[PDB]
RNA sequence: CAUCUAUAAUUUUGAAUAAAAAUUGUGCCGUUGCUAUGGC
């Protein structure tokens, strides 16, 4: 259950990372790491 | 059930203007937009209360 | 949670017949056309006059009711 | 030298007109709120026009939308604040992208067509 | 023992006090003072301390509360009743104790004592609503559970000091007693969208103007615990409301951008629209910068019985008079424009010049809102606040056709939800006290881009002369 | 709300433990000290 919900959260965030990574011209691991830290903080919340 | 502003309008041929077009809503005396329910609803509540009381 | 509400309008003093003449607008939600005697009583205690002196007549309830 | 990625961006008067039709559509249940719901309406084909916020952090997450808009011939605007977009959209939280869908028996039909005419001449 | 001799003796003691203070000020005057003390009731402003104020050394203070997002605050102040000289307050131990009542989105209602101008607000009593007040039946005929269960949204304390009313998103008005905070009565608005969004007691009276977001302004009477009348007329939600001694209220409804003044006995509503044109403004400046369209209208305050000020969310603070329909004065973006997004945040890209060229320069700036606004009754000074971290105090020029900025107060840190003024001291030199409830987020939604350095607090500022 | 009981300060024995007559800033964390506060 929580595995399914966290996978859905990860799907949302990886989609957003895909958006920025494609449509920027030279992408940036700072926003990569921002999204990763957000998902990890949500995992700690669970 | 429907009142344009405050008047309970019961004519289906009323030709609303713009201010009326924004002001149409349920009348405050109706069981849809206000006070106590209709006769069917309170009669059903009464008969269910009776069938539980006996 | 009901409240009759009286609002006089266009009070015209008349010292010829020694009176005041006006229009009375009553608001009475969830209530059916408040009695003339009770309106005489309430108007008397509003204008500090006597119930035997105040007079009202010629009423009309709006369509839909509540005034 | 180039355009900004947000472009076309809207003047304040057009912004007021846009947000007015946004609020009436959200009142009458015609408005899909969010980038995913907007992309889904663009795929399903039910959308009438798109509003997009031009200051979200960062801009690419909703910049994926004009590609679908250009390939399916929908007009889109960029308003300058997702805060004001969420407020006029009627959400308790900023929205970055909204989609006014199509309807035929809609009370706001000429309002939507007026603002959409303004957008199509803005492009 | 008779009421005639009792009233005569009280009036003579009042005259002795006024004559003695006339002696202490002489170390005409009595007639002018008495003319003032009656002339509070009728017409225009008379309190004229627009230049007497010293905002420089006005002593500021902040207190923090342990609950998040204070929504509103209303302050009670007993004033001597001039017709019969008893008091405003109800008890004998109150002896002129000033109170404050705050309501917060944690479903909490708190009563503070603020009668000591030196020390801090002392939390006398509190009350909390939870999920144990959810109504069982969803019929909405009875919404009459004795507590709040959703997002208390405003408060108002009665001028007779007997009750305090709280309204929120749970479409109720719960009236509590003031001393034990026990809910004496509860009135649903009886609607599926009738959320209570603002309250105002009629000044020095018992009537109650509750403006609710089914586009309606309901009017209750408290000491009878009844509803008199529902006033209709707004297109978008009626967001804010002000009231004074007469039976005229004033409401502002937001996206239709209208301020409506309701004369209740005459049963007549006046409307006021703005409608500035940035083309005319830009060419009126080319006849010699940033100009914002009227986005919404948020806050209102009635300064006397013929003028009132209105604060929008595009920075405009306007002054309206009952004669001209158009605003008689309009102060521009006054709380300043908002900070600019950071280029790395707006890009997510490597090329700094590209981050800047997508920051776009001028075409992306927005103005500070006007979250709260308050005028001191029948005065020529009013206070305007937002999340710019500083209250602004303004003075109306005595021709009552324009106003100017007296000063700033930089004790603020966060969204200024509500501004209130309490006065004390003698009539010669009155000590004013500004109490503002300040929070991290807005009253209604969240909407706010994470204001930095902001706490849930009550901000006091004592001003003299 | 008034009255009364106790807690909080005084009248008296009194160094008082002591016995006697009456009255009227925080939900958690962190810093700063002769009260100011930074994060969630």
């Amino acid at each position: 259950k929580n595995k399914g919900r966290i996978s859905r959260y990860l799907a949302n965030k990886c989609s957003m990372a895909s958006r920025i990574d494609n449509y920027s011209e030279e992408p940036s691991n700072v926003f990569g790491s921002v999204l990763k830290k957000q998902v990890e903080q949500r995992l700690e919340f669970y | 059930h429907i009142a344009v502003g405050k008047q309970i309008v019961n004519i289906p041929s009323f030709m609303v203007r713009l201010d009326s077009e924004k002001h149409i809503d349920f009348a405050p005396t109706s069981p849809f937009g206000g006070a106590r329910p209709g006769r069917v609803a309170r009669r059903n509540a009464a008969r269910k209360a009776e069938a539980s009381g006996e | 949670s009901d409240a009759v509400t009286i609002r006089t309008r266009k009070v015209i003093s008349n010292p010829l017949l020694a009176r005041k003449q006006f229009v009375v607008d009553v608001l009475h939600p969830n209530r059916a056309n408040v009695s003339k005697d009770e309106l005489r009583e309430k108007l008397a205690e509003v204008y500090k006059a006597e119930k035997d002196a105040v007079s009202v007549f010629g009423f009309r309830t709006q369509f839909g009711g509540g005034k | 030298a180039p355009n900004p990625k947000a472009f076309p961006l809207a003047d304040a008067a057009l912004t007021q007109q846009i947000l007015d039709v946004v609020q009436q559509a959200a009142n009458l249940r015609q408005l899909k709120k969010g980038a995913n719901e907007a992309t889904k309406t663009l795929n399903r084909g039910i959308s009438e026009f798109i509003i997009m916020a031009a200051d979200c952090e960062p801009i690419e997450i909703l910049l994926h939308l004009p590609l679908l808009c250009e390939d399916k011939n929908v007009p889109y605007v960029f308003v300058p604040s997702r805060v004001a977009l969420g407020r006029a959209c009627g959400v308790s939280r900023p929205v970055i992208a909204a989609s006014i869908t199509t309807n035929d028996a809609s009370a706001i039909k000429t309002q939507i067509y007026a603002v959409k005419d303004k957008i199509e001449t803005l492009l | 023992e008779n009421p005639a001799d009792k009233r005569r003796r009280l009036a003579k003691q009042y005259l002795e006090n006024l004559k003695s203070e006339a002696n202490d000020i002489l170390t005409d005057i009595i007639a002018s003072r008495l003319k003032e003390d009656v002339a509070e009731q009728q017409g225009r402003v008379f309190r004229y301390f627009g230049d007497k104020l010293l905002i420089s050394e006005a002593k500021q203070s902040f207190t923090r509360v342990g609950e998040n997002n204070l929504t509103c605050i209303s302050c009670f102040q007993p004033v001597l009743n001039k017709y019969t000289f008893e008091e405003s307050s109800n008890g004998d131990k109150n002896k002129g104790r000033l109170f404050a009542y705050t309501v917060s989105k944690d479903l909490q209602l708190t009563k503070y004592d603020i009668t000591d101008f030196s020390k801090r607000p002392k939390k006398l009593k509190y009350a909390k609503g939870g999920a144990k007040y959810i109504p069982t039946s969803k019929h909405e005929y009875e919404n009459t559970t004795e507590g709040h269960y959703d997002e208390i949204l405003t408060v108002a304390a009665s001028p007779d000091g007997k009750y305090v009313v709280t309204g929120g998103r749970d479409r109720k008005l719960i009236v509590w007693s003031t001393e034990s905070l026990s809910p004496v009565k509860v009135i649903p608005t009886k609607d599926r969208r009738g959320e209570v969004l603002s309250l105002a007691f009629r000044k020095n009276s018992d009537q109650l103007y509750a403006s609710c977001a089914d586009f309606k302004i309901r009017t209750y009477s408290i000491n009878q615990f009844s509803q008199l009348e529902i006033l209709y007329g707004h297109h978008d939600i009626v967001e804010d409301i002000s009231a004074l001694a007469m039976e005229r209220c004033v409401t502002v409804g937001a996206r239709d951008r209208t301020a409506m003044l309701w004369k209740i006995p005459d049963e007549t509503r006046l409307t006021f629209r703005g409608g500035d044109e940035p083309q005319k403004l830009l060419r009126r400046w080319m006849k010699e910068p940033l100009f914002f369209c009227e986005g919404s209208i948020d806050v209102v305050s009635m300064v006397d019985d013929f003028h009132f000020i209105t604060g929008s969310d595009n920075g405009n603070i306007c002054l309206w008079s009952l004669a001209k329909k158009k605003p008689i004065f309009t102060e521009r973006i006054a709380h300043g424009i908002l900070p600019e997004p950071s280029f790395n945040d707006i890009s997510g890209e490597t090329d700094e010049e590209l981050r800047k060229r997508q920051l776009q320069g001028k075409k992306l700036l927005q103005p500070f809102w006007i979250t709260s606004l308050y005028a001191i009754p029948y005065s020529n000074v009013f206070i305007s606040g937002s999340w710019s971290g500083s209250l602004k105090v303004w003075k109306i020029s005595d021709n009552l056709r324009s106003f100017e900025l007296l000063g700033e107060l930089s004790g603020a840190k966060g969204v200024v939800t509500k501004i209130q003024v309490v006065e004390s001291g003698k009539h010669g030199k009155e000590k004013f006290r500004i109490l503002a409830s300040i929070a991290k987020e807005h009253r209604l939604g969240r909407w706010i881009a994470n204001v930095s350095g902001a706490r849930n607090g009550i901000y006091s500022a004592v001003i003299d002369q």
